[PDB]
């Protein structure tokens, strides 16, 4: 269980793979939630429980349901699955096998380099030897926005507003 | 003569229109409908214990039809087929030729119990009190033939049930 | 408190049925477990009891018998069981057993 | 007058509207006519978070306290009376 | 490991489960409707989409508002409730503007 | 009458009441007859540790008092 | 034809239980029709049976005797308690409402026994026939039914304190199929249809038949012509129908029960 | 044999669950509905012995005709009535259901349900007391009691 | 001994359940004057059973699922996200203590959303897809509201830890405090669960086991949400030597608020759409704002800010 960050990563690119083939949207949703889900596990084993939990309640939970309701009253397609017609499952495997090549030139191979310098090594030699105390340095620094980020917190309240209205003046036709 | 239900003006006094909002905010009504439930709860349950309890019935009771006897036994139908007749749903069949001693005794009563509407008809019209609707409700059947009821089967059916039947009609035959 | 008393009549009901395995045998033959004074008997074992204090629908019934015309009715207890003497009681056309 | 008028008008109409509009006021106006305000700060900067890192003792320092438990430095007792 | 192991022992339960009442059940032989899905052959209102656009940005402001209990443990606590009473007033506002303006139609 | 459905809410009941208890006992079984141990924050998961360490057989439910000093 | 979510066409197909009573009733005497008459209205039976026997005793140039006309009057309103306990209940029933169904409908379950009682049957009774009734009230039958009216307006009490101030059930009711007066008549409404648009229109006060202009009742008027009005109109109906039967119960004449 | 032993008690079994827990589905067409909802109501309470009015009828195990089946409802009773899953019981309510009664020389009556749809259990009456339909239901459940599904598959 | 644990939670909720239809067939019945199940087993105990064997042994009908895959993982979301959800709940001590368990429990309803869409998706069925639709939208109104209530009154918590909640309400049960977000919360609660009067009457296409399992999954939440409920307003006296004591007031007050939900059910006439969401935007959610306005403000103004750890 020493590569599970790896393992992780892995699915996260395979899900990935699964809804970049476009396959029917419904098939594709789900290639999201599921990529969404290990991605929230990724984070969670790097500490960001808040942050991992952000994306399971907003993205998962909200983002991707939205999405899904639209697909759903707006069903104009035939459904298929990412091992369906060779446009999707070509595609698929193309990307499976593409990221299995970096995977193996990542493990045998220590210094795999292709745009960006890899290392071979698990990622938990990058974890860092320290002690918080009684303190949840993500929670604290989010926290922060509301004493720190009063500028941030006006600018993304006034884009929030400015998207209801936005969203309205769209679709009202 | 006329009473005007709603037609009611709500008061504007500053109590009133408060109480109204308490009601809105408070959701008083809704508490007060759940207390009526619950007050039902715990009040007795009216279910009887079927079959071990039987529902309240009367001695008027229309129920399976049957044939019926004078006490020395011979079958009180003479064939006089007037049951036959105002029968408004034209269920019974009735065939009649004189019996070896003579009398008008019926050679086919027919009665199709699932083209019945088990009015009553054909014992109010019965000159004899032959035909007398019996007390039995149960009598459900697995099969369509079983409904249609022979001349046998009524005879049965009147000495299976036939103290019941005597006893509802001394009991109600002063009413009739 | 009327509790105890109402706990008490249940163990009262409890004896009334002739012990725990009657009182069960009431329970899962005929799923009530109160009792009553024996009107009467009939000739094919139903025995049939009244209690005045009930309200009207469950003052009578009758507990089936377990053999009948061949026939075992220990849980198959047919609604046509009842004799056409008994039925008039049971059923409430006349107050007289 | 007029102003009095609408407010009944609402609360006999739209009652939810009203208490929300009257609860959200009370929890903007409030909040500055309050002193416990004060004190909830200071309670924060109170909280003893991180390690209170020693300085250097120069000679020149009469208020820092030099010591575990004496008369020089903060006190908490104002919050023990609270 | 701990929770791993619950949501591992959850999914296996519940697709056991889901194998045991598609699958099983059906196994029983219960003759053959041969009955047909007689089919021969669209309703995307607006009045759904809006209650999940308008629910999108609400969950947006929502996300904004969720790290609001330690955030009162800063020491800039007029700020921070400045900065909290805004989100709040700003999400009122936006729901002001739907139901004032065409919206809330649900 | 209404006290017929005291039996299945017993027995509901019962249903829900195992779990928590099945919680507890497990916890104080697994954690040497003390409420098992909180870390919500790196300090109290660093004093577990330190904790193992001075046990000795690497459980830290077993706490090494002023006995073990000197 | 819904727009989504909005009815712009509805079409009523009817027929599926049309089963030719009118022609069977032509190939059968008066006597034999009358039954038919019960299955009619499946719901209000003897009131059924009692337009059936004006009809019939008016061609005839009959008169039904003094006791009869009341008997029929008294089952008359104990039938009408029945059609609203029923119509209430039932469309509580399909909003939702599902508790004050089974609490009116022993109440209904009692008003069967008193059919049965004078019938012998529990729903169709022809009892009203042509000419009068079928036989006399089964001694101690009109006992029971004081007994019954005397508790009956708590249970519909009961009913008004679940629904009529719900606010759930007025907004399920209020401001819903709201019908105009002058739409009421024209489209040839009757009954609660005309009461509740605030028509004061009622066949036993305007055109009375039988006994009932020797009883006193009040005739319940609508002010707005939605559901929640004809709601109330039905209730109050019930309620004054308890006063037009305490009435029978205490004015009911010796005679015989059918014309001689 | 010990297999007969084993296979009649496991068919007990599943015929004590199916006759414990009926589930008819109302297809109320006429007068004999009433009585029916009777049944349901307070006094006879049919959900006492587990048989509880399901809407659906796609989980449903009883179809309670209570009524009269006219030509132009007659295709619908089928149709609904094949779209039940199985096993499935029919049970007729009233005369009209059961054949046509007072409408039987009609010409838009179906002389019985029986015609459309295959019944098991047939409650007489016009309508039938709430009682005689609740000796109906029990009579099914005994039918279905006396049923041994699982014995004839052993032994075949 | 940890599988132990988790094996302990997850059968004795679902045993709860089951035993949960019935006590709810008694509740309803008898206060609409009737005995519930009573002949199948004394007092019915064994009429969960018998439904549960008949449902096994009933003919699966096919649905035409344009997408069994999908048609086939709906239930299994919604089952094992009922049984994830009971996971981080404290009865004293929780299975996993998360310190964040109610932003979790938040996310786990938020993705159980999901069951109803691809139910209704995979379901081929023009009415299941408008039905599923409809629940969507009634989830999407109460997740809002729920999740504003939760913020606010864990203002007063100091984390989103569910255990502190015991803590907080160790003198006063925080209903006292916060009795009008009660209120709305429990209404949401209703609206989240379909429970009436927010039930869509007339995943049906499910057949036997598939919908037995959807209906467990949302007994089961429905029991969960009940208990979050008691957690977050009705606080428990817990002893650390004795928890048994907690765990019993617990158990009573989770089965006193599913009570409720049932005498609720047979109180009301069931809602419609828009009254339903124009309570859940148009009445709630304002008050809601108000009430998080006034419950950031109130720790500040009253010094009453509870400890971070
Ligand atoms: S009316 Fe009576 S006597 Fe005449 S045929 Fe019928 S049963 Fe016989
Ligand atoms: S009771 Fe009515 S339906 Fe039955 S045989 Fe007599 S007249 Fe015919
Ligand atoms: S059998 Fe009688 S009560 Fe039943 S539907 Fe036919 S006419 Fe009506």
């Amino acid at each position: 269980t020493m590569y599970i960050a790896f393992i992780l990563s892995t699915i996260f690119v395979i899900g990935f793979v699964g809804f970049s083939s476009k396959p029917s949207p419904i098939y594709g949703g789900l290639g999201l939630i599921v990529s969404g889900g290990v991605g929230c596990g990724i984070v969670l084993n790097f500490g960001g429980s808040f942050l991992g939990l952000m994306v399971f309640l907003i993205y998962l939970g909200g983002m991707l349901v939205v999405f899904g309701y639209t697909t759903a009253m707006a069903t104009e397609m035939y459904p298929e699955v990412w091992v369906s017609n060779k446009t999707v499952f070509g595609a698929f495997v193309s990307g499976l096998m593409m990221e299995f090549c970096m995977v193996y030139y990542a493990l045998k191979e220590e210094e795999v380099e292709i745009i960006f310098k890899f290392n071979g090594l698990g990622d938990w030699v990058i974890y860092d030897t320290g002690d918080s105390g009684f303190f949840s340095e993500e929670a604290m620094g989010i926290a922060a926005l509301y004493s720190y980020g009063t500028w941030l917190v006006i600018v993304t309240g006034w884009s929030l507003l400015i998207g209801v209205v936005v969203i309205m003046e769209i679709t009202r036709g | 003569t006329y009473k005007f239900v709603n037609m009611r003006e709500p008061s504007m006094d500053m109590k009133s229109v408060t109480d109204r909002a308490a009601q809105t905010l408070l959701w008083t009504e809704l508490v007060r409908g759940l207390g009526m439930t619950l007050s039902y709860l715990f009040r007795e349950p009216a279910t009887i214990n079927y079959p071990f309890e039987k529902g309240p019935l009367s001695p008027r009771f229309r129920g399976e039809h049957a044939l019926r006897r004078y006490p020395s036994g011979e079958e009180r139908c003479i064939a006089c087929k007037l049951c036959e007749a105002v029968c408004p749903a034209q269920a019974i069949t009735i065939e009649a030729e004189p019996r070896a001693d003579g009398s008008r005794r019926t050679t086919r009563y027919d009665i199709d119990m699932t083209k019945c509407i088990y009015c009553g008809f054909c014992q109010e019209a019965c000159p004899v009190d032959a035909i007398v609707e019996g007390p039995n409700f149960e009598f459900s059947t697995e099969t369509h033939e079983e409904l249609l009821y022979n001349k046998e089967k009524l005879l049965n059916n009147g000495d299976k049930w036939e103290a019941e039947i005597a006893a509802n009609i001394q009991a109600d035959y002063l009413y009739r | 408190m009327e509790l105890v008393q109402v706990l008490r009549r249940g163990l009262q009901q409890v004896s009334g049925h002739g012990g725990l395995r009657g009182y069960l045998r009431v329970l899962f033959r005929a799923n009530d477990v109160r009792v009553g004074t024996l009107v009467g008997e009939d000739k094919y074992g139903n025995k049939y009891y009244e209690d005045n204090k009930q309200f009207f629908g469950r003052h009578r019934w009758v507990i089936y018998t377990t053999e009948m015309n061949g026939r075992d009715t220990f849980w198959d207890v047919d609604g046509s069981m009842v004799p056409p003497e008994w039925h008039r009681w049971l059923h409430c056309m006349t107050d007289d057993p | 007058g007029r102003i009095a008028s609408f407010l009944k008008n609402a609360w006999a109409k739209e009652p939810v509207l009203v208490a929300s509009f009257a609860i959200g006021g009370l929890a903007i106006i409030l909040p500055s006519l309050s002193p416990y305000t004060n004190y909830a700060i200071r309670i924060n900067r109170a909280t003893p978070y991180n390690y209170p890192v020693p300085l250097r003792d120069d000679g020149n320092m009469p208020d820092v306290p030099s010591h575990p438990q004496d008369p020089q430095g903060p006190s908490l007792e104002w919050l023990k009376n609270l | 490991m701990n929770i791993m192991l619950t949501l591992l022992t959850n999914v296996t339960l519940a697709s056991l489960l889901v194998l045991i009442a598609f699958w099983l059940p059906q196994l029983n032989a219960y003759s053959e409707k041969t009955s047909p899905y007689e089919c021969g052959f669209l309703p995307f209102s607006m009045k759904f989409f809006l209650v999940a656009i308008t629910f999108l940005l609400f969950d947006l402001e929502i996300a904004l508002l969720l790290p609001l209990p330690w955030a009162s443990q800063t020491n800039n606590l007029k700020t921070m409730l400045t900065m909290a009473l805004f989100l709040l007033i700003l999400l009122a506002a936006s729901l002001a503007y739907e139901w004032t303006q065409k919206g809330l139609e649900w | 009458m209404w006290f017929e459905i005291l039996p299945g809410i017993a027995v509901m009941a019962a249903c829900l009441f195992i779990p928590g208890m099945a919680t507890a006992h497990i916890h104080k079984f697994t954690n040497g007859g003390k409420e098992k141990r909180v870390a919500h924050f790196s300090y109290q998961w660093n004093l577990m540790e330190r904790d193992r360490c001075i046990s000795g057989v690497n459980r830290y439910h077993v706490t090494k008092g002023l006995e073990n000093i000197d | 034809e819904l727009s989504g979510e909005m009815v712009r066409k509805c079409d009523p197909h009817i027929g599926l239980l049309h089963r030719g009573t009118e022609k069977l009733i032509e190939y059968k005497t008066y006597l034999q029709a009358l039954p038919y008459f019960d299955r009619l209205d499946y719901v209000s039976m003897m009131c059924n049976e009692q337009a059936y026997s004006l009809a019939v005793e008016k061609l005839l140039n009959i008169q039904p005797p003094p006791r009869a006309q009341w008997i029929r009057v008294l089952f008359g309103e104990i039938t009408r308690l029945l059609n609203h306990i029923m119509a209430v209940t039932t469309h509580a029933l399909d909003i939702g409402a599902m508790t004050p169904f089974f609490w009116m409908f022993e109440e209904r379950e009692k008003m069967f026994e008193f059919y049965e009682r004078v019938s012998g049957a529990r729903m169709h009774a022809a009892y009203i026939r042509p000419g009068g009734v079928h036989q006399d009230l089964p001694l101690g039958l009109l006992d029971d039914i004081y007994e019954f009216s005397k508790n009956f307006s708590f249970r519909i009490d009961e009913l008004e304190e679940m629904l009529t101030n719900n606010r759930i059930w007025r907004n399920r009711t209020v401001d819903i199929g709201v019908v105009t007066a002058e739409d009421a008549l024209n489209y040839g409404f009757s009954g609660v249809m005309l009461r509740g648009s605030g028509i004061q229109w009622d066949l036993r006060k305007t055109q009375p038949y039988d006994v009932y202009d020797q009883v006193e009742f009040d005739v319940p008027i609508g002010s707005r012509g939605d559901c929640y009005d004809r709601y109330l109109c039905r209730v109050e109906e019930m309620r004054q129908s308890l006063r037009i039967i305490s009435q029978c119960l205490n004015k009911m004449p010796p005679g015989e029960i059918k014309v001689d | 044999s010990r297999g007969e032993y084993v296979v009649a008690k496991l068919d007990d079994l599943v015929n004590w669950a199916r006759r414990s827990s009926l589930w008819p589905m109302t297809f109320g067409l006429a007068c004999c509905a009433v009585e029916m909802m009777h049944m349901a109501a307070p006094r006879y309470d049919m959900d006492r012995f587990g048989v509880v009015f399901r809407a659906s009828p796609r989980q449903s195990d009883v179809m309670i005709v209570a009524g009269t089946l006219t030509n132009k409802m007659a295709p619908a009773l089928r149709k609904v009535y094949d779209q039940m899953p199985e096993p499935r019981y029919v049970v007729s309510m009233g005369s009209c259901a059961n054949g046509g009664g007072y409408y039987h020389y009609s010409y838009s009556v179906v002389r019985g349900c029986d015609r459309i749809v295959p019944v098991d259990i047939y409650v007489p009456g016009c309508p039938p007391t709430a009682e005689a339909l609740l000796y109906g239901i029990l009579q099914l459940q005994r039918k279905i009691k006396r049923e041994k599904r699982l014995r004839i598959w052993y032994r075949r | 001994m940890f599988m132990i644990n988790i094996l302990s939670l997850i059968i004795p909720i679902l045993l709860a359940v089951a035993f949960l239809t019935l006590v709810e067939r008694k509740v309803l019945g008898y206060m609409q004057l009737r005995k519930g199940p009573n002949v199948v087993g004394p007092y019915g105990l064994l009429q969960p059973i018998a439904d549960a064997l008949k449902l096994f042994t009933k003919e699966p009908l096919r649905p035409a699922t344009s997408s069994i895959s999908m048609f086939i993982i709906a239930p299994i979301l919604a089952l094992s996200l009922a049984l994830t959800m009971w996971v981080p709940l404290p009865m004293p001590y929780p299975l996993i203590n998360m310190n964040l368990g109610v932003l979790f429990m938040l996310a786990m309803s938020s993705l159980a959303v999901y069951s109803i869409l691809w139910s209704g998706w995979a379901s081929n069925s023009k009415y299941a897809l408008i039905g599923a639709l409809r629940a969507v939208a009634q989830t999407i109104s109460y997740e809002v509201t729920l999740a504003i209530i939760l913020l606010s009154v864990l203002l007063m918590n100091g984390s989103y830890t569910l255990s502190t909640l015991i803590t907080t309400q160790e003198h006063i049960w925080m209903i006292f405090t916060s009795w009008p977000l009660a209120m709305m919360w429990f209404i949401s609660t209703l609206a989240e669960t379909n429970r009436a009067p927010f039930d869509l009457t007339e995943n049906v296409e499910y057949a036997a086991g598939p919908f037995a399992m959807f209906f467990m999954a949302e007994y089961a939440n429905i029991i969960m949400m009940n208990a979050f409920t008691a957690i977050l307003f009705l606080g428990a006296s817990h002893d650390p030597h004795t928890p048994e004591l907690y765990t019993i007031n617990f158990v009573l007050k989770t089965l006193a608020l599913t009570i409720t939900f049932l005498w609720i059910r047979a109180s009301y006439p069931r809602f419609r759409y828009d009254q339903l969401m124009h309570l859940l935007w148009k009445s709630f959610l304002p008050l809601t704002l108000a009430l998080c306005m006034w419950h950031i403000s109130l720790p500040i103004m009253t010094a009453s800010i509870p400890p971070q750890s």
